[PDB]
């Protein structure tokens, strides 16, 4: 299941390694209260979040500027730590709020693109890691950034907009503005447990949110049918605050990665197949081994199909596994010592 | 063409192109504005949605 | 059936014993130092298929 | 064997079996001013590996400005795999130029040659140093054009791809004084000369910021070559691929301008609103029917090198019918595998490839008496669809 | 005769290098036992873990591979130390290669030993039938193993003996039995040329 | 293990005269990784293939010593063919040889006109040809999805 990690500056300095948190008491045991990322951590837990990680680049007081934050995110040690820690799945950086939107110049537009690229670089340390991204406050700059973003890792990026205000208050009575990334991350964990990975985390109610920091009408231009669209957090008349949108940063309309559930479902299938395949690393490459691998894979895929995870009326259209001296490889492949398994899938559409 | 160099499990994904035609918007107009108009002066174009 | 180095040089014995039809097999010991990155820490070994 | 005593004798079939296996087709070699941590061509597995062995920075060892460290960062950012580094030390002597073809040949896996330097004069010296016997042996060169109007002059036109314009990045790699080779030691010893060097370093720093951070594009394209070869085959053209981790191109191009260069053989980097920054061009510097597109030329380089490596175990086998049957079958299976992957054009194998070896079809009695074994191999490579033409009729 | 260069060295050697002919003689026996006397004793490893004393470049070997050739022992990056070259000291087409000369040497010796059992046998038709059959069977065995090149047996060898084929009336009266034997020896594929289109 | 070996470092030494590696894994502890010999050709690339032939040759050689000076005629050939066929059939049943049917995994030839000639019999030679298709390790597992 998706286990998010929080990257940000923390008032209490700690080592360069992450920590494991299962409840706010453990968070209080390691960290002091009051702070932007602590408030979001509370928001994540209060929405239904079970467990998450926290990583600190430094202390809260050493915030300098946007370029300093991006440069700090580009250090090598963070990539190794998330790569080493196996169960991390999502990346969250709520500290982007603390910086003002002075102008809409090319200087600001490029900086937002680098933050997206830098986070996506961190997501490529291991396969299956999804990144949750933020967008500039006004729709004009966000639309400019969406159209002008050029990267081959658009498949792994999900962006939410706009910022959110919650009932939490500082010593001064001002509503705390929080990024929606923390809120959705709890929803994914709830959706992963109650409904599973293959259920889209959209059309679902959030909690303890007063109102989006901006309105509905200004957000019409951000959504786009073909590609480079956003996901909207939108208030409703008589239905509460809702999450409206489940599309990633993928551009091509035909790609199956245009939805967050499809990309995560395939990666979830990939993780088990790698786990299952490790038991066969040096097995003899004959008919007995192929039948054993086919049986285990077919049974697990059949189990997933009966939960509605795959699009199909019979088994054949749902999935297909090929493994043998034919239809998957040749005799020269056996002498080379490699086994080839071909798996076909049919994902759902939200 | 994955090159096998260490013992382990390798992951491949189909990268062959998938091609389909998508319907675009066939009604986007462009309006002509006189030179003396102050709204258009000093800018390449103006996009108006309402 | 097996010839085991057991931590000392038995290179001469292997080359004169492990030959086709003999039925023997040999197990060597790797270098005691760090594995050199460029991959040339194999020169001392003789490419014997046994 | 010849039995001598009563008993049981064991004979093992020592006759050759042949199999041609595909190898790597995208390992590059970078030639430029690098600062290794330890005092030859070195293999680097990733960006982290490069940092552990080299001092990353925008200042050459002492002053000179170098884009090699920044260029290598872009190469790994665009899906590049393991590469080789050939650091250049001190002044550019003639001895280094003569040794460049020799050093490259010792590393047996090198396939692509890239010079990630920014200075045009330095690049020209490196390119000319590549002997015609080096590139003609199965080595591909990636170069950066210095001008939109005229193409590069190359010793082997068929084995060269040229790209334009250069790319821009926002931030370079800045290194502490302990990383620059001769600065921390120099500061504590004599701050006077340290101030003298810093002024030139600061002078270099602001010029780069003023003119913009311009990185040669050949380093980026080398990563695209490996990424394409990993995803699709070597036969797939490396164009129509989105560049990653870039800020802007040095100069924007129009459709009319690119058409002028595409005839001359200069591959362009174009920006498209629907797609971003992409590579638009897959042509070499030769404009004949055979060697015009990069995938066609590089596919042959892979096939020739793979077959040549497999034949090294046949170099003294008997020259008779049984040997020819094994040789023909091994190459036939290799080409048949390539055809099924889509690397060769044809509905049936007879139209995609052919192999000929025999006493009267390829050789003669005199060649056999003189020790020659001749094999004929024919391949029909697949060319990219550089132009798509849609003809609409009202029928 | 054949010449091999250069002298070899090993770990146990201290101040005197091993002559190459000593190691090559062992290679001849191993190749003959495994592949046969017709297979070139080249492109095979040196089993003793020996090293050549001086490196030989590709061009340098090319200078000495003609005429009175020097067979060279070279070290290759992926295959270790190998024996490169199988040429004799005579450059004509008949005896250019070691396997051709050595195959004939063994063939003559084997047949010569067999014919010692028919030295004083009657010189008439029944004896000629048995001699031809014995030699034909031996040569057929060599062709089956791959030592002779030919699509059909009569393309690989021929045996002639008779009253009007190989000897005359005066030859018989003087006690001479004459057998003519032809053989198409298999030659090595020294150079492999690949042509691409 | 005294030193840790990275994934890429093993990949460097897994070709040619390979060094089989003993590595520690996070969920499996210490494991033996790699089963390559010092020869890289397709015949003897893997330890199991070389060791399987060693045992097969040793077993048949010991069995054949009880039939050395037996008459070299048809009844003897039937007995040696049956004994070798049963041994190879047992190996194929256990999965030691690859093939859909036994004749695709092995073959045994012996006869008056199959393996030896008339002169071979008169010189006291009995020749048996045995072919075997040893099963090879699945060193690499490649998964491709669509």
């Amino acid at each position: 299941i998706g286990i998010p990690v929080f990257i940000g500056y923390t008032s209490s300095p700690v080592d360069k390694t992450a920590i494991k948190l299962h409840s706010l008491a453990d968070f209080a045991r390691s960290f002091p209260e009051s702070g932007l990322m602590y408030y979001s951590v509370r928001h994540f837990f209060e929405n239904g979040g079970q467990q998450a990680y926290v990583l600190s680049l430094g202390t809260e007081q050493q915030l300098s500027d946007f370029s300093s934050l991006i440069t700090a995110l580009q250090q090598a040690w963070l990539a190794q730590t998330i790569a080493a820690e196996n169960d991390i799945t999502l990346i969250i950086t709520p500290d982007v709020i603390r910086f003002d939107q002075t102008e809409i110049s090319d200087t600001q537009r490029d900086l937002w693109l680098q933050l997206w690229q830098s986070v996506l670089n961190l997501c490529k340390s291991r396969r299956g890691i999804m990144g949750l991204l933020d967008a500039p406050d006004d729709p004009t700059l966000a639309a400019k950034c969406l159209q002008q973003f050029s990267s081959a890792d658009r498949q792994w990026g999900v962006v939410y907009w706009p910022l959110l205000k919650s009932a939490y208050q500082d010593n001064t009575q001002n509503p705390i503005v929080l990024s929606p990334t923390a809120a959705v991350a709890a929803v994914i964990q709830r959706n992963d447990n109650q409904q599973g990975v293959w259920t889209a985390p959209a059309n679902i109610a959030l909690s303890k949110v007063i109102s989006p920091v901006r309105a509905y009408i200004e957000a019409n231009a951000l959504f786009n049918p073909d590609g480079t669209s956003l996901n909207l957090v939108r208030s409703f008349p008589g239905k509460g605050i809702r999450i409206w949108g489940c599309r990633t940063l993928e551009n091509t309309h035909d790609s199956p990665w245009s939805y967050i559930q499809t990309r995560r479902l395939v990666s979830y299938i990939e993780a088990y197949m790698t786990q299952l395949g490790r038991a066969f690393v040096f097995e003899p490459n004959n008919a007995i081994t192929w039948m054993k691998f086919k049986g285990q894979a077919h049974n697990w895929l059949r189990q997933l199909w009966l939960k509605g995870g795959l699009r199909g009326t019979q088994e054949d259209q749902a999935f297909e596994v090929l493994l043998g001296v034919d239809e998957s490889m040749r005799e020269a492949d056996l002498r080379a010592g490699k086994m080839i398994i071909k798996i076909r899938l049919a994902v759902l559409i939200p | 063409t994955t090159i096998t160099t260490y013992p382990g499990v390798y992951i491949e994904e189909d990268a062959s192109l998938s091609l389909s035609v998508s319907s675009s918007a066939t009604a986007v107009p462009v309006f002509a504005v006189a030179g003396d108009n102050p709204l258009i002066s000093g800018k390449p174009y103006i996009r108006i949605s309402n | 059936t097996l010839l085991v180095a057991a931590g000392e040089n038995i290179t001469t014995a292997v080359s004169t014993l492990c030959k086709p039809g003999k039925g023997l097999f040999a197990i060597f010991d790797g270098p005691t130092t760090e594995l050199k990155s460029d991959g040339t820490s194999n020169s001392d070994y003789d490419p014997n298929p046994f | 064997t010849i039995p001598t005593y009563p008993g049981v004798y064991i004979e093992e079939d020592a006759s050759l079996n042949l199999s041609v296996n595909q190898g790597n087709t995208a390992i590059p070699v970078f030639i430029g001013l690098f600062s290794p941590k330890n005092t030859q061509v070195t293999r680097v597995n990733s960006w982290l590996d490069f940092t552990n062995l080299f001092n990353a920075g925008c200042i050459a060892p002492i002053v000179n400005y170098t884009t090699s460290s920044d260029a290598l960062k872009l190469y790994f950012q665009n899906g590049g795999g393991p590469c080789y580094i050939l650091p250049q030390l001190d002044r550019l002597t003639q001895g280094f130029l003569d040794s460049i073809p020799e050093l490259i040949k010792q590393a047996l896996e090198i396939t692509l040659i890239v010079c990630p330097e920014w200075d045009s004069g330095y690049q020209s010296k490196i390119y000319n140093s590549l002997t015609s016997s080096l590139l003609n042996a199965g080595y591909f060169l990636i170069a950066d054009n210095q001008d939109k109007n005229t193409a590069l002059i190359t010793e082997v036109a068929s084995q060269t791809a040229t790209y334009y314009p250069a790319v821009k990045v926002s931030q370079l790699i800045q290194a502490e004084d302990s990383q620059i080779a001769v600065l921390a030691q120099l500061k504590e010893k004599n701050p006077t000369v340290y101030q003298q060097a810093v002024q030139k370093i600061q002078a270099i720093q602001d010029e780069i910021a003023a003119n913009g951070n311009i990185i040669p594009v050949s380093a980026v394209m080398a990563g695209i070559y490996c990424a394409t070869d990993a995803s699709r085959g070597v036969w797939k053209a490396p164009a129509n691929i989105v560049l990653s981790g870039i800020s802007d191109v040095a100069e924007r191009l129009t459709d009319d301008e690119q058409g002028e260069m595409n005839s001359k053989g200069i591959n362009a980097i174009r920006y498209f609103s629907h797609k971003g920054f992409v590579v638009w061009g897959a042509r070499t510097l030769q404009n004949d029917d055979n060697w015009r597109y990069i995938p066609v030329r590089r596919l042959f380089n892979a096939a020739e090198r793979d077959i040549k490596q497999a034949m090294q175990s046949v170099v003294f086998e008997p020259n008779s019918q049984p040997t020819w049957e094994r040789v023909k079958s091994a190459i036939d299976n290799y080409l048949y595998s390539l055809w099924q992957q889509g690397a060769l054009a044809g509905n049936k194998p007879q139209e995609a490839y052919f192999v000929q070896i025999g006493k009267d079809v390829t050789m003669s009695d005199d060649d056999i008496k003189q020790g020659k074994m001749i094999v004929k191999v024919g391949m029909a490579a697949v060319r990219p669809a550089e132009f798509i033409i849609l003809q609409f009729s009202q029928q | 005769a054949a010449v091999y260069y250069p002298w070899l060295t090993a770990d146990w050697t201290t101040t005197i290098d091993i002559p190459p002919s000593a190691a090559i003689a062992g290679v001849y026996c191993s190749v003959d036992s495994t592949r046969g006397v017709w297979k070139a004793p080249a492109n095979v490893p040196i089993q003793g873990g020996l090293q050549p004393k001086y490196p030989v470049t590709d061009d340098l070997q090319a200078q000495y591979n003609q005429g009175k050739a020097l067979n060279m022992i070279r070290t290759f990056p992926k295959s270790g130390t190998l024996v490169w070259g199988a040429r004799t000291l005579e450059d004509n087409d008949n005896w250019r290669y070691i396997p051709v000369r050595r195959l004939f040497n063994s063939a003559e010796r084997d047949i010569k030993n067999a014919m010692s059992f028919a030295v004083f046998e009657p010189n008439s038709q029944p004896t000629w039938e048995r001699v031809r059959s014995a030699v034909n069977n031996y040569l057929y065995s060599l062709w089956q193993q791959g030592g002779l090149a030919g699509n059909k047996p009569d393309d690989a060898y021929f045996v002639q003996i008779g009253k009007d084929i190989t000897m005359t009336d005066d030859d018989i009266k003087q006690g001479k039995m004459i057998i003519k034997i032809g053989m198409a020896a298999v030659r090595p594929a020294e150079f492999i040329i690949l042509q691409f289109t």
